[PDB]
């Protein structure tokens, strides 16, 4: 009746510096569907995000793809903010190349 | 292929 | 092996907001190859496999009108809902719907599928025998009865053993190329110190087809769960899938752990070692 979403930030290959990349925020395990997902760089919401089409798991549990063509540096730090009703504030996970 | 149903079909 | 196809439909009411927002999307085994939004523009069901789109003009017509009516029917039954559970027009509830059909090696039918649920929990659900339904409270009992009234069990077992499987079927032929592909997991391992005692190792799978796969460690030949963490299966983007499962080991104590990978596009299941 109320599930709080998990998260998962990540890129679509092992980040290479200078090389083109997908920026992937997989939410899954939540309930209700409403909910916002923005991906951050340095802090700033990215404008161009696309997302998967709404779907759940046998559970019943809602999940969603979100994601963003980028290059890694070594300056730029990516984070996923995720607001849903289960959360006081929306959670900020930061983007680690080896999780 | 989805689901072909009669008008009524699956009506709470 | 064995294959499956299911769509799977959420219907939300919206109070205050307008109208119900409803939205289906059809997979194979794990490729999503349709989808159709209530509040997109198109107002069709659009493809997103490459393999539906050698389908013809009929068949967009017919499934855009079937599910169409899926969704009329859907935005019906929540307000129904909220009556049967004496519940307010200012709350905004969920329906969920989900059916589809397996079929084995060989192609024929193994068994059929039709649930539903109501703010997240079961409501009612054809049972395998494809006959009868099982109902989760009054409310759904309610609903039982008019579809064993209806003879409505007739028409899911028709459509679940006929349309269900032939167009599965049909799928995996057209798709052939993509849908009866094994990608193997190319794996690694990574290695980080958390101090001078003890280390992460971290056992990744990436670029996986299809997503079922297993990450187990063991500690000299012993399946081990203690102080491990293993992930969700999760989509890379591009169709494929990446998992992985870490260890916190002593520092020194590397090579008696051992990570072990079954996946369906392994001949043999995978060991690595640090």
């Amino acid at each position: 009746i109320q599930r709080t979403p998990k998260i998962q930030v990540y890129s679509r290959h092992p980040a290479e510096n200078g090389k083109s990349n997908f920026l992937n925020c997989y939410v899954s395990g939540f309930h209700p569907s409403d909910i916002e997902v923005d991906l951050l760089k340095n802090g700033e919401r990215i404008e161009k995000v696309e997302h998967s089409d709404l779907s759940f798991s046998k559970d019943w549990s809602f999940y969603l793809l979100y994601y963003t063509e980028f290059t890694p540096t070594e300056k730029d730090e990516y984070a996923c903010r995720v607001n849903h009703v289960t959360l006081s504030q929306p959670k900020i996970v930061k983007w680690d190349r080896d999780m | 292929e989805v689901f072909n149903a009669t008008r009524f079909a699956s009506v709470y | 092996g064995s294959h499956s196809m299911r769509y799977f439909y959420t219907s939300v009411s919206r109070p205050g907001r307008g109208e119900p927002r409803f939205i289906a999307v059809g997979y194979v085994d794990d490729t999503q190859f349709v989808r159709f939004d209530s509040d997109a523009a198109s107002q069709r069901m659009e493809p997103r496999a490459p393999w539906i789109e050698q389908e013809g003009p009929e068949y967009w017509d017919r499934n855009t009108r079937n599910v169409k009516a899926h969704s009329q029917t859907d935005r019906a039954n929540l307000g129904t809902l909220r009556g049967y559970y004496n519940q307010s027009e200012d709350g905004s509830h969920t329906i969920q719907r989900m059916y589809g059909c397996d079929v084995g090696p060989d192609g024929r039918f193994l068994r059929g599928y039709q649930q539903d649920a109501y703010d997240g929990k079961d409501y009612i659900a054809l049972n395998e025998d494809l006959r009868s339904w099982t109902a989760a409270d009054m409310a759904a009992q309610i609903t039982q009865r008019k579809w064993e009234t209806a003879h409505e069990a007739e028409q899911w077992r028709a459509y679940l053993e006929g349309r269900c499987v032939e167009w599965l079927r049909r799928y995996l032929e057209n798709g052939k190329e993509t849908l009866q592909r094994t990608d193997a997991p190319k794996t690694h391992m990574t290695h980080h110190a958390v101090s001078d005692h003890e280390a992460t190792l971290r056992c990744w799978a990436l670029s996986f087809y299809p997503a079922e796969i297993t990450l187990t460690w063991q500690r000299d030949g012993e399946d081990q769960t203690q102080d491990t963490e293993l992930v969700e299966t999760r989509p890379a983007g591009d169709g494929t899938f990446q998992k992985w499962a870490s260890v916190v080991v002593p520092s020194g104590q590397e090579q008696r752990y051992t990570c072990h990978v079954q996946h369906e596009g392994l001949p043999k299941p995978l060991t690595l070692r640090w």
